[PDB]
């Protein structure tokens, strides 16, 4: 009985580092500030807020697997007299989370790490190392229009005799009205959330 | 200014509290509708000339329980009917059932179910009728 | 009569998490039986009278209490070490 | 069910508070229930205290 | 939606009302 | 006045302009 | 003559306009002071008008001899009280001799027993229960 | 008529606009 | 004639419309309110229609004289009670003369003994158990 | 609209709770299927005319256990069978087994295994049958 | 209507449009 | 004679634990205002339990709320 | 006259300037 | 996948059904 | 036929489409 309370209290203590590393929050909060650096703004919109909008989105999609953890563990059928079936019982409790990490991690890196069905302890760095790599692909892709904007504004300035002026000023309006008329703020956020759940 | 020729009450999306407040003059007693039975709504043209049968028919089409204790009319919905099993010590059921007929709290829709000369019986009704019968029977047996 | 079970069962482990998890189940099964066998010693009121079986029930409390207090504070330090390094 | 045979032996001593064998058995009953009640009080108390110590450690 | 006719409901069923100028607007 | 309001007609007539508002017209 | 043209008054400023034709001060509670009323009213007999308006609006009222209290209909509370050594006829004679007997909210019970059932305004039930548990304890 | 509405036809009628709404027009 | 036309009703709207042909109010439970039913139904033999529909949908019901309680099939509970000094014949004649005897969920047990076994709706099991352990303290 | 000349039930990937609820009219008793035996699925064209034989054949092919206590039919799956060894102090087995036949709770597929005039015997079966036999066995010796 | 549905034919016919939905057709 | 009667998830959770601590506060309050129940030992023992699980309840939802709001600040400062 | 003000007319009159304000001119 | 023929199953084995127009689609 | 399915042939047949799914067609 008292081992269940120290285990839940240990989960409440470790909960910021698990949501900081283990779940899909790293796909959100990286690519959010990737757009701000793509636009060239430094402190706008002040990333304390942008971490908030990345947290409510990542919690909204992690919560259904978290709800499975209740209905497996709040029941009264936990009394197994032999300790190995109780061990396999709580193995099968985390099976939805383990299945989610297996769904989103690369295969051969996991078996390289458990070379030292797979253990949840081994695939955990293999999830994040693939996740930042998947965040940089859409970091490169979302950056890619604005370098075309940054070159075309210099070409029209060099077509004029305006070569002493830096083109950052004429680059910056069209590097954001090509974002709001495109409406990438609802396009990216909906595209990022449709990757996991289905409506 | 108010053109309708007859006598009646027209309700347009009335929430079962302003409707039963309008029946509180044809019925000569104030009506008290609970919190769960005040979420339902009603519309239409109604006509109050014999409300003790109109309230009975509307309580069955809508699903409602009501009670009249001589000074007010309590109205609940059907999902608030509660149950109670109380065992009397030294007073019979026919003696307790004669006290209710002498007082005036006897309702033939929800009578007391039990043996005619015993202590145990079964009551089920509105939450003010159950709370009155259970409380008065134990203070009659502790008295005797 | 009495009855002991001579055969203890074992299972192969391949990873590192199951080695922790069998300690997790071994402590939850240790505390679940030791919360109960001293209460059955208290609820049987012939066992609460003799000083011999009072002294063995005296020391079974101290065995339970020092064990669960030890595994609390070791885990408090174990998560404190994950806490400070990631705070930096 | 100890309180039943507690509540059944005081009344015959109430009717006869001078029988030497009976009040000897009554004291042998009642002091043993005295030994039982504080034992139950002390044993639930430790199960509260060590459970309060965990939230004291983890808060 | 009631094309001209109108009723009032109490304690016996429906009663065919008299023809008048005021009409009850229909929620439908 | 009585487009969407509920009212009682007859001898003792009033108009409920709101769930908490009575209007007693003069005879 | 007299009267009161009310325009969006709020039932605390309305019964005080009637508190001169009624010769007692009127106390209205807080939940019964949210309903509003308009129209031209005429006070020439207030005890026949307050009876009609307490049914059309939905309220309960009570006059104890020095003031008139007014609550709304959803504030009525009940009580079942028992007596040990006095009956119902002595208690009914205490109310008829004192002058607090209200014919609209009477006492339901056996005429020679100890228990009865009260239901009325919250200042009426809190007085009958207190004067019933302070009367049997005198003997 | 009364497309997605549930009603109780015959000599004492009422249409249900909603799970908590009753309507008493002409006997449906 | 008469009838009811259900278009995606949720067994509380549906069974409330049958609460006029049945002369008692019907109290459908909460977990048994998630099933749905459509169709054109005609209410003229309501007691036979309730028994035919409660086996096809999967339901249990119980009529205690003043209301009809309706549950679904996954809520039937059990009880095994033992009487000290009252026979089963003495308890079963009490349920017979009182009007609470139900032939669909009878009592399984020896005819004059102490222990028996009852199973039914949660309002019937809690009535039989509570009125069985309160005749033992009486006698 | 629904053309077959005969009578029967067509199941297209059902889930063993909807299916056994459909058999609760030919069987005149309600059916209560547990939630571990409600995960299996079935599909096909079935015909119920002697469902007490059809339940026995389908409980061995699917792998199921069932029990009819007189008011309902309980259905569990095969991995929820439990065992118990209980000792009776002052009541014989041959005297408790006559009580089981007298009540109606006698099941010939899960009988009582033990000596005829002793106090120890062995049970095995559904969780609704074991929980009845143990509770109605530890209340007869404490009653005597 | 009965493409992927499970139904009961015969005298007392019905069509289960979902695990928690019955359709009793008018005969 | 004794008688008996028979009968966003955070927005239901806080309301559910709202009166769950209030009725357990009040039942030991009128347990202790009734002087007959504080003299009997076996009524004292079940009130001693009733105090102790009351302490564990509001301390558990205290610290679990504290660590629940404790997980948001570090991620938000980042 | 006295646009939105409630008054108590006849031989002892007042004008309610507010819920807590009494004005005592000529008997309205 | 059953090219034309169809059966129903209850309490004894398979019984060959009558030829009809409605067919059971095959899940494979 | 019955690509990766395990069946039970002869006069009382069933095809297992899953570990917890039984199909009862014509006797395989």
């Amino acid at each position: 009985n008292d081992i269940s309370l120290i285990a839940l209290l240990a989960f409440s203590t470790l909960l910021p580092f698990i949501i900081a590393s283990g779940t899909c929050f790293v796909k959100f909060s990286i690519v959010f500030v990737m757009v701000r650096n793509a636009l060239g703004l430094q402190q706008i919109p002040s990333n304390m807020t942008l971490n908030g909008v990345a947290l409510l989105l990542s919690m909204f999609v992690m919560w259904p697997i978290m709800h499975d953890a209740y209905v497996y563990f709040e029941d009264e059928d936990v009394t197994f007299n032999d300790i190995s079936s109780l061990s396999k019982h709580v193995d099968e409790g985390l099976d939805g989370y383990r299945d989610y990490l297996i769904k989103y991690s690369d295969r051969e890196l996991v078996q390289f790490f458990e070379n030292a069905k797979p253990s949840i302890f081994a695939l955990l760095p293999a999830y994040a190392l693939s996740e930042i790599k998947s965040a940089f692909k859409i970091g490169f892709y979302l950056y890619l229009p604005f370098v075309v904007v940054d070159l075309v504004v210099s070409s029209v300035l060099l077509a004029l005799g305006m070569m002493m002026m830096s083109p950052v000023t004429i680059s910056t309006p069209i590097k954001l009205v090509l974002f709001v008329a495109l409406d990438g703020w609802t396009l990216l956020s909906k595209g990022l959330i449709l990757q996991y759940m289905d409506i | 200014k108010i053109p309708v020729t007859g006598s009646g009450f027209v309700a347009k999306d009335d929430s079962l509290r302003t409707f039963f407040d309008a029946m509180a003059l044809q019925l000569k007693e104030p009506v008290i509708v609970s919190k769960m039975a005040a979420r339902k709504k009603i519309t239409g043209n109604f006509e109050f000339h014999d409300p003790n049968a109109l309230l009975e028919k509307l309580s069955l089409q809508l699903g409602l329980i009501w009670y009249f204790d001589g000074q007010a009319i309590y109205i609940y919905d059907a999902s608030e009917m509660r149950n109670a099993v109380v065992s009397l010590r030294n007073v019979s059921l026919n003696e307790f059932n004669n006290f209710l007929k002498r007082s005036g709290l006897y309702n033939k829709n929800y009578p007391l179910r039990g043996d005619n000369r015993k202590g145990t019986f079964y009551v089920s009704g509105p939450p003010v009728y159950v709370d009155m019968v259970v409380n008065a029977a134990t203070m009659m047996d502790k008295q005797n | 009569g009495q009855a002991v079970n001579i055969r203890s069962m074992e299972t192969d482990i391949v990873s590192l998490d199951d080695r922790l998890l069998q300690a997790f189940s071994g402590s939850a099964i240790a505390t679940a039986v030791d919360k109960q066998t001293i209460t059955n010693r208290i609820e049987d009121p012939n066992l609460v009278t003799d000083p011999k079986e009072l002294a063995i029930s005296q020391e079974m409390i101290s065995d339970y209490n020092l064990y669960v207090s030890m595994v609390s504070t070791l885990t408090r330090k174990g998560v404190g070490a994950v806490e400070t390094l990631l705070r930096s | 069910n100890l309180q039943t045979q507690v509540t059944e032996a005081l009344d015959k001593l109430a009717a006869k508070p001078s029988d030497p064998a009976l009040l000897a058995a009554y004291q042998s009953k009642l002091s043993e229930y005295n030994l039982y009640r504080n034992a139950q009080s002390n044993t639930v108390k430790v199960f509260k205290d060590i459970d309060a110590a965990i939230i004291q450690n983890f808060r | 939606w009631l094309k001209g006719r109108s009723f009032q409901y109490g304690a016996e069923g429906y009663i065919k009302m008299s023809p008048g100028h005021w009409y009850f607007p229909s929620p439908l």
